[PDB]
């Protein structure tokens, strides 16, 4: 058979697993046959520029269908009290109930509402009219057809780049500092001063007239003449009306600080500075490496310098080993990237920049929770494909007594220490939480154990946070650090003394057992990826794991049982543990802002202490209205979400089955309709061409997992849309 | 929770907690407290009787308290 | 060529399937000294008839199991069993056991195969190795 | 007895036909079968026979009364 | 099923496709090119 | 001027409002009055319930400190008899039979001299036999 | 007597004996399957009834198998 | 304001591109 | 099909060709260790890959090992 064609070994396979496995190494290239070094590189450049292309091509649809089915031009007229629109309902299954309920937001026609927050987006950009959204979408098709073109053409044989292009580090790191990170904030700030802010303020700028007017009146020659504060000069007053011209200023580069007063986001003008000098901070850095000329410095040495005399060989070898690794540089940019769209998340639940995005609490808890999410993924995925360069490009004598080295030979102390860290964390925080539970249960709740989150009051109070009487740093008036005459420091004081946004929300003994029990999932999730990274090359119980390969199913009941002794199990272990950080992440954020939304904070502060609250006062009161989306009465907008509600409990359900129950029993099910297929009258006219057996141990692994990942995503969005939709929306 | 904690056990093999038994055995080795009787991971049929064992005692207790509290609370 | 009065069985549902006359199958033969119930792999007692047997099974695993079963729960052991693959064409191909002498025991003019010079902890490092076609054990 | 009762008694009939099912397989194939010929050799109680043949998980009988306890539980 | 956005037929005829003409097309070319046998 | 929003329980309104009905917790019929006396003095929140701090501060060291120290010695008394006799059995001849048959008498020779732990743990420290090298412990194939 | 309007003994005593009774017919399966495996002999069984389950066991499973397919569909 | 049909359909035509184009890229791809 | 090798670490005690179900291993004369001969695996192509050779194996690490490869009919141990 000729699929898969990129293995022989699975084209022979004469069963139905040569269809799954061919599946699920298609995009493996390292072990295809007959793959080169080269190959794999340039394969890998083309499926780069396929994926770049499938992101431009899906946020132009985002634009298109925004455009054309929803109600842009009306939302922007009353943002706090009209519903984005995402896309239009086309189903014949739907009955008149469903038709009525679903036509919402002055639509005339079942419509969605959106929650991804492209509205305010859009607005913030500086987008108001229909036609900027559609030529924006035709824009970003064209955008596409050119990087698919571009990936095509790099695939050609005269364009094919060499070996040696590919493991440019210097020039690469030059280019895409200097260009793809300095040039394109550069160009953010300039987008922003000459269209976004003159669209805030009332003058409408586009591409027919923004020749002719100058950002600022007195424009470009302070700039060049050094006298820089003529752009500061004449802020937006605290009076100033988001897309109007009333109480709006002329400055374009400010340090004002805090929120806008009416939209509760930050400054256009500071996001312009902001863009601005982190763009000349990118360029400065982008002509740090040598690439041909005389000047820059060089990777390998600034590496094999930095050696001490505590960790032997220090940073030796270490250029070789990166640059030959692919998997080295993966699991570096996933570590990366989920650290920073960690970032993303607390820095934008707390900071907004998109007006009027802070009063739409749906859309801010789906944001967090979708980009927490994502972190999640990506931190799990850094620690995977690290393990995989471990048991594949990993070469010891390289690598020798430098701290790569170093890190295989105390990994059984790193090991304990961390198990011993995990059990420390979850043996005092699971004692503590029962202990509350049972003196509260007894009906005397004053013999709690209430530990204020003191560390973390003085930092909010080294910020400025005046409600504890620390009195420190920013909190005291007469340190030095608060009387520099910094521009930002009354915004960011006014901004955090009040109670009426997310930055640096008050928090108490229930926010200090709940960020204890996150740092102890987060800890044991670190050991699980960790003890699989490391003993992926062997252990014990397998001394030559790495000759089996990174995924494999078992060594057999033998030896004692292995059973999962993979790492490629490590990492299908460690999912789980994520999943369930990432729940307890979400709950408490969940519930902390509908009580800070609500105002009835002091719910969440007396019953968080206690698991009971947990599962009473947020599961059980919360689904009040989410599972009455259709009722034996009636169907109203929140039936959809019910309907997936209980759509992601049936498939968290499903992946039960191939997680508990194992293959032999499917295998002698399946043997026996086999028989019952073959001894048939009038159905043995027709007979399988691929020999049906059941799924593999690693593939039922991997099938549990996903079923269980979908229905827990699913379950947790639609009951956090629908609770909050109904609360607040 | 119980039942919860069952999924330790059902969802999870042998090796890893073998090798994990080895990671701890050589830290109690270190302070030479290392036990006589050497600790072994759970058998796979031990593994999964513990599993289904937890399982079930977490379910039906779940069912025993909410079936007795509504019906000690129906009058 | 493949001689043999099959034992008396009533028939079950465990035999053979389009396999044995689409890509092969599996016969055992062997000497009884008197006619006696064994147990069919594939499920059931039959009894075996006094002289020569043929069985024909789908796969070589139950013709191996069918002679341990004769090796091992009979007190006149049967020690004749012969095992061979029987092609859909006509060819048969005699597999067990191959030279004529158990491979429990050690018998001469034995080719060695798949024996490595080095211990299993000699092997080299894939990265040493990839890119090629090749596994640490393979080499 | 109405709807509601036709649709639960005929799900009571579902899930005994299959906690049925499961003990039975195991019963009737806990000699041998077409995947593995000899399982009763290897005793009532054991993990697996090896990750062979594609994989050999939970082919026991004693694997099977496991199985047959979660439906069990759902009936 | 009825919609007052400009050119609403086109939902009444790329569903449809989308829903059933692609997917049956796609499992035919699919279920076609991995049983072909031999040429690889 | 520490801990502003944590306010004395003698004068939280809260805390004097509920600690008239606090509930009995033995037979003694007063238990309540002087679990609300020895809670008056505490640091209560808003809704009226006592608050540890620990940051340090020996004014609140009844909070953790104290109960630390005892929680320390403790732990250290039993970890070291188990060390001891642990390592006691095991020069015998059967030292796994005597893991699972426990040698009452030595057994309860070591319970008693565990009280001077810490100068047994630092004279094992300095003697350099409480730590083996790493060289002396089989470990795992990198 | 007074047992009827007791909701809560009713509902106990059926839940607890429901139970009981489902753990001694999984009970059964377990060890049929124990005695199959142990202590059944062929040489004693010749074309008597357990023979014969033992032939059509294929076609039992198969049908069984079919009507629990049926059934949870359908249902 | 709203769009027009003549809109949408240009823009269906427009899309038509990057579909020619990603088939290309597909084959290439998988050569 | 599946691969079996057999290291220079066999101490010749034949307790994995005894083990094997599907007659894969044989034991050939030696000179390595005391009893002189050493397992081998000609009948490699109708291995199953039970691993009940590696478990018979008695050696500190097993001088015998199995490594999972391309799968056929027999490999899968199909009856059909
Ligand atoms: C990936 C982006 C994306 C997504 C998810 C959607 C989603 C949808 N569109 Mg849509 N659309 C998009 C981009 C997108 N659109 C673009 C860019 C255009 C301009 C050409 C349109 C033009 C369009 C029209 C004219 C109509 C829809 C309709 C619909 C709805 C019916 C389902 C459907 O797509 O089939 C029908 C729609 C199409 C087949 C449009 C072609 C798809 C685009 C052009 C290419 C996307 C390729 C994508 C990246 C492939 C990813 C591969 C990956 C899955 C592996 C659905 C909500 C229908 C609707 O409103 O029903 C209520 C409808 O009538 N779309
Ligand atoms: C019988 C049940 C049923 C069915 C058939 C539908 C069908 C539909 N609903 Mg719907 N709905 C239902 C019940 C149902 N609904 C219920 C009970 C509710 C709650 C009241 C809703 C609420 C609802 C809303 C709110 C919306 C719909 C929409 C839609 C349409 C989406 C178009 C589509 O599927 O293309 C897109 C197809 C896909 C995205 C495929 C995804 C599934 C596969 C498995 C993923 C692909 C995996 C893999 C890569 C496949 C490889 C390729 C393959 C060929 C091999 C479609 C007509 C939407 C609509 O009208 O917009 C057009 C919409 O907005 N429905
Ligand atoms: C100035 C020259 C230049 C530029 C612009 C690029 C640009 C790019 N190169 Mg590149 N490259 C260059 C020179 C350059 N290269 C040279 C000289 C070499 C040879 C040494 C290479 C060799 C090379 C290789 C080998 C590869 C690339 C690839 C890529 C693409 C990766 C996708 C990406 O990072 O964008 C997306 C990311 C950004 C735009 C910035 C990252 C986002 C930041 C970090 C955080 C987010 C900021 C902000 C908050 C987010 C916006 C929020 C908003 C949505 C609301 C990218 C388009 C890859 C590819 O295949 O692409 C086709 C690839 O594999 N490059
Ligand atoms: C830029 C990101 C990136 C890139 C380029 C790669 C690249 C690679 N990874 Mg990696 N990985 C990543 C992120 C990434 N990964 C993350 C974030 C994780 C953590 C989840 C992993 C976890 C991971 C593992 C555990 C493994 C790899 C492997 C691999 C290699 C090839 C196998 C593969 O993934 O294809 C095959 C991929 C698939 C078959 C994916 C199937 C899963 C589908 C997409 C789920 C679909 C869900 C379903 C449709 C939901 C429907 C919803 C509907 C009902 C509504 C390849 C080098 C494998 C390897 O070792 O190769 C060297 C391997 O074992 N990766
Ligand atoms: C609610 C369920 C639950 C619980 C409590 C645990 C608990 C634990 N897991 Mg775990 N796990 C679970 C579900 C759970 N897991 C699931 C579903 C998976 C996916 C398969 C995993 C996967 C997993 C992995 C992969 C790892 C863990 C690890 C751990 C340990 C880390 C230490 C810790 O968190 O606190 C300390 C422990 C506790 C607080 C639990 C003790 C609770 C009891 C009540 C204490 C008292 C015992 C009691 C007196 C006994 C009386 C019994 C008697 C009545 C018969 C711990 C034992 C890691 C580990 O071993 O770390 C060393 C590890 O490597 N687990
Ligand atoms: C993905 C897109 C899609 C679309 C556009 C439809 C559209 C439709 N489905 Mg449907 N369906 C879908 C996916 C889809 N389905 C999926 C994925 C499932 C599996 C869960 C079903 C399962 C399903 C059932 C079980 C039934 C429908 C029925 C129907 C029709 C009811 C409306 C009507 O007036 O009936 C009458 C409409 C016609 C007579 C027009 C026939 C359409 C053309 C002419 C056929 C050629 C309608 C044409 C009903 C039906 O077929 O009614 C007859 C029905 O009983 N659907
Ligand atoms: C960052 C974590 C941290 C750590 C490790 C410590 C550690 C310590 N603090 Mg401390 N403290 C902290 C944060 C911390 N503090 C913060 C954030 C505050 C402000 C609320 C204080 C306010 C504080 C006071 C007021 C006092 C301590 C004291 C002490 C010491 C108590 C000595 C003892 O009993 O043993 C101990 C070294 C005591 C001291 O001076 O010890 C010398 C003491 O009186 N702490
Ligand atoms: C009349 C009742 C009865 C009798 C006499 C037997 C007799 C026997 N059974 Mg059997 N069995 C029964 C009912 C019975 N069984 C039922 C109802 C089931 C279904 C659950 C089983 C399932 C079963 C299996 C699966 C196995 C046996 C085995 C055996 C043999 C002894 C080994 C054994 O289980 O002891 C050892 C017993 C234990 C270790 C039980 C201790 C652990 C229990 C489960 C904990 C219970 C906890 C409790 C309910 C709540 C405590 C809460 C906690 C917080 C305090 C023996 C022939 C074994 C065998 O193969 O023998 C040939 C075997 O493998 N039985
Ligand atoms: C907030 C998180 C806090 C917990 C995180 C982890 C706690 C682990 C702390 C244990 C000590 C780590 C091992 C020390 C590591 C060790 O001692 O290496 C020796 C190293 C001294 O390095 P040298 O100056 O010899 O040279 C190192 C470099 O020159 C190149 O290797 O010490 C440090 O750098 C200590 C800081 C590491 C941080
Ligand atoms: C000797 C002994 C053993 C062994 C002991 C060993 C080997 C110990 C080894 C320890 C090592 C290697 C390292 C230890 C590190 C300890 C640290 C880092 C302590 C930190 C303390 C802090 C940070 C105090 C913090 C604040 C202190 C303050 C008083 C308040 O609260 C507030 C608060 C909590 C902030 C056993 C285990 C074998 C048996 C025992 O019985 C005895
Ligand atoms: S994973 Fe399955 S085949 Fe492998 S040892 Fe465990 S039970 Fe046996
Ligand atoms: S894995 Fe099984 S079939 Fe293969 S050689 Fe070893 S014992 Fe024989
Ligand atoms: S079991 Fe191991 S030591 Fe014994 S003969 Fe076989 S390979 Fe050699």
């Amino acid at each position: 058979t000729k699929f898969p064609k990129f293995s022989q070994d699975l084209a022979q396979d004469p069963t139905t697993r040569r269809i799954w496995y061919g599946i699920a190494t298609a995009h493996d290239f390292e072990t295809h046959d007959g793959m080169t070094e080269e190959n794999l590189y340039q394969k890998i450049f083309a499926s780069h520029f396929g994926h770049i292309a499938i992101i431009f091509l899906w946020t132009s649809g985002t634009l298109f269908h925004v455009a054309w089915q929803g109600n842009f031009e009306q939302w922007i007229k009353d943002p706090l009290n009209i519903r984005p629109i995402a896309h239009a309902i086309w189903d014949p299954h739907f009955g008149e109930g469903a038709v009525n309920a679903f036509t919402q937001a002055g639509a005339s026609n079942p419509v969605n509402i959106a929650y991804s927050g492209v509205y305010h987006w859009f607005y913030t950009i500086g987008m108001t009219t229909n036609q900027e959204l559609y030529s924006g979408a035709v824009f970003l098709l064209v955008l596409a057809s050119l990087f698919l073109f571009a990936g095509w053409l790099h695939l050609q044989p005269k364009f094919r780049p060499s070996l040696a292009w590919f493991k440019n580090a210097e020039s690469r790191l030059n280019h895409h500092l200097a260009g793809l990170f300095g040039v394109s904030s550069l160009a953010w700030a300039g987008h922003l001063v000459h269209v976004a802010i003159p669209e805030a303020r009332g003058q409408h700028v586009g591409w027919d007239n923004f020749l002719s007017t100058p950002p600022h009146p007195a424009g470009l020659m302070p700039f060049f003449t050094g006298n820089w504060g003529v752009y500061a000069a004449d802020p937006d007053t605290a009076g100033h009306i988001f897309g109007t011209s009333e109480g709006a200023g002329t400055a374009i580069l400010t340090f004002l600080g805090g929120f806008h007063p009416q939209t509760e986001s930050l400054w256009l003008t500071d996001i312009a500075h902001h863009h601005l000098a982190i763009a000349v901070i990118f360029i400065i850095a982008g002509h740090m490496y040598r690439t041909n000329w005389g000047i820059g410095h060089s990777i390998k040495e600034i590496l094999n310098a930095h050696k001490g005399p505590l960790t032997g060989a220090g940073h030796t070898n270490l250029y070789d080993t990166i640059n030959n690794s692919l998997h080295f540089q993966l699991g570096l940019a996933l570590a990366s990237l989920g650290v920073i769209t960690s970032l993303v998340a607390q820095h934008m639940y707390s900071l907004p920049s998109y007006a009027f995005i802070a009063q739409d609490h749906t859309t801010q808890a789906a944001l967090y929770t979708h980009h927490q999410y994502i972190a999640g993924f990506l931190m799990v995925g850094a620690f995977a494909h690290g393990a995989i360069f471990f048991v594949r490009d990993y070469d010891p004598v390289a690598n020798k007594d430098n701290v790569l080295a170093r890190m295989l030979e105390h990994k059984e102390a790193l090991i304990s220490h961390l198990s011993w860290v995990s059990l420390f964390l979850g043996f005092h925080t699971l004692g503590l939480y029962v202990h509350n539970d049972v003196v509260v249960a007894f009906g005397t709740p004053e013999k709690q154990i209430l530990i204020e989150p003191v560390f973390a009051q003085w930092i909010q109070a080294t910020s400025g946070k005046a409600l504890y009487g620390f009195d420190v740093l920013l909190s005291n008036p007469d340190s030095i650090a608060s009387t520099t005459g910094a521009a930002w420091l009354p915004g960011w004081l006014d901004a955090i003394n009040s109670g009426t946004n997310s930055l640096f929300l008050t928090i108490g003994p229930g926010d200090f057992l709940v960020h204890h029990a996150i740092a102890l999932g987060l800890h044991t999730t670190a050991l699980i990826l960790i003890k699989g990274a490391l003993d992926a090359r062997g252990s014990k119980l397998m001394p030559d794991k790495k000759d089996f390969g990174y995924s494999f199913p078992c060594d057999g009941p033998g030896r004692g049982g292995t059973c999962d002794i993979s790492a490629w199990d490590a990492f299908y272990l460690a999912m789980f543990w994520m999943l369930n950080t990432l729940g307890w992440l979400t709950f408490y954020w969940h519930w902390k802002h509908l009580g800070v939304w609500s105002g009835n904070v002091a719910q969440f502060n007396e019953n968080s202490t206690y698991l009971m609250g947990w599962f009473r006062d947020y599961l059980w009161a919360n689904s009040a209205q989410l599972i009455n989306g259709y009722n034996p009465y009636g169907v109203n907008n929140l039936s959809v979400w019910a309907w997936m509600f209980l759509f992601g409990h049936l498939v968290w359900a499903t992946g039960f089955m191939f997680l508990i129950s194992w293959r032999g029993y499917w295998q002698e099910l399946i043997e026996t309709i086999v028989w019952a297929h073959e001894r048939t009258p009038l159905a043995n006219l027709v007979r399988w061409k691929d020999k049906p057996v059941a799924l593999s141990i690693v593939q039922a692994r991997l099938v549990g997992l996903a079923h269980f990942t979908v229905g827990y995503v699913l379950t947790y969005a639609a009951f956090l849309i629908a609770s909050t939709a109904g609360k607040f929306g | 929770f119980v039942f919860a904690f069952s999924l330790m056990f059902l969802f999870s093999g042998r090796g890893y907690w073998q090798e994990l038994i080895e990671s701890i055995v050589w830290a109690h080795n270190k302070l030479n407290v290392a036990p006589a009787i050497q600790p072994r991971a759970l058998s796979i049929i031990q593994g999964r009787a513990v599993g289904v064992a937890h399982y079930l005692l977490g379910g039906i207790v779940t069912t025993w308290a909410f079936f007795l509290a509504r019906s000690l609370s129906i009058g | 060529e493949l001689s043999g009065q099959p034992p008396k069985f009533g028939g079950s549902t465990g035999g053979l399937l389009s396999k044995a006359n689409r890509e092969e199958k599996y016969a055992i033969t062997w000497t009884s000294a008197s006619e006696q119930v064994f147990e069919m792999p594939t499920g059931g007692a039959a009894i075996m008839n006094e002289g020569e047997n043929l069985l024909y099974l789908a796969r070589k695993e139950q013709c191996l199991a069918l002679g341990t079963q004769l090796r091992t729960k009979f007190k006149p052991k049967i020690q004749d069993y012969k095992i061979y693959r029987v092609y859909p064409s006509g060819e048969v191909q005699y597999l067990h056991p191959a030279d004529g002498v158990f491979p429990e025991k050690v018998n001469e003019g034995r080719e060695a195969q798949g024996t490595k010079t080095r211990r299993i902890g000699q092997n080299p490092e894939p990265v040493t190795i990839k890119f090629s076609g090749k596994a640490p054990y393979e080499v | 007895l109405g709807t509601a009762d036709f649709m639960v008694h005929h799900i009571h009939a579902f899930t005994i036909h299959v906690t049925a099912l499961i003990l039975l397989k195991g019963v009737l194939y806990a000699r041998s079968s077409r995947l593995v010929p000899d399982k009763a050799n290897l005793g009532f109680r054991f993990p697996c026979d090896g990750p062979g043949r594609g994989g050999t998980c939970q082919v026991s009988g004693w694997d099977h009364v496991f199985l047959g306890l979660f439906w069990m539980y759902n009936s | 099923m009825d919609g007052s956005y400009a050119a609403s037929y086109l939902p009444w005829i790329l569903i449809p496709m989308v829903g059933w003409l692609f997917p049956a097309v796609t499992m035919g070319l699919l279920f076609i090119h991995i049983e072909s046998e031999g040429e690889g | 001027d520490d801990f502003a929003n944590l306010t004395p329980c003698s004068e939280n309104p809260a805390y004097l409002a509920k600690s008239k009905n606090f509930l009995n917790t033995t037979n003694d019929p007063n238990s309540g009055k002087i679990r609300a006396e020895r809670y008056a003095s505490a640091l209560c929140g808003p809704e009226g319930y006592p608050h540890l701090i620990v940051d340090g501060r020996f004014t609140h060291a009844g909070d953790f400190l104290i109960p630390s120290i005892l929680f320390l010695y403790i732990a250290g008394w039993i970890g070291w008899v188990g060390r001891s006799y642990l390592i006691e059995i095991r020069e015998s001849k059967n030292p796994e039979m005597q893991e699972v048959v426990i040698n009452v008498p030595l057994a309860i020779k070591k319970m008693l001299g565990g009280f001077l732990w810490p100068l047994a743990a630092v004279g094992e420290y300095t003697s350099g036999k409480l730590v083996m090298k790493d060289s002396e412990i089989p470990t795992s194939p990198r | 007597p007074y047992q009827a309007i007791d909701y809560a003994t009713q509902l106990s005593l059926f839940t607890h004996h429901m139970w009981i009774g489902g753990f001694l017919i999984v009970g059964a399966g377990a060890h049929g399957a124990i005695f199959m495996v142990r202590d059944y002999d062929p040489a004693k069984n010749v074309n008597n009834l357990l023979d014969r389950m033992l032939r059509h066991r294929d076609a039992i499973i198969s049908h069984l198998n079919w009507v629990c397919i049926f059934l949870g569909f359908h249902s | 304001m709203a769009l027009s049909d003549t809109q949408i359909l240009a823009a269906l035509v427009v899309a038509l591109l990057p579909a020619f184009l990603a088939f290309r890229l597909s084959t290439e791809l998988y050569k | 099909s599946h691969s079996v090798k057999i290291y220079d670490t066999c101490i010749g005690c034949t307790q994995c060709v005894r083990a094997c179900p599907l007659d894969v291993l044989e034991m050939v004369p030696w000179d390595g260790c005391k009893a002189a001969q050493i397992a081998s695996s000609p009948r490699t192509e109708d291995c199953v890959g039970c691993k009940r050779c590696e478990t018979a194996c008695p050696t500190d690490f097993l001088s015998i090992r199995v490594y999972l490869g391309a799968e056929t009919t027999r490999s899968m141990g199909l009856a059909y």
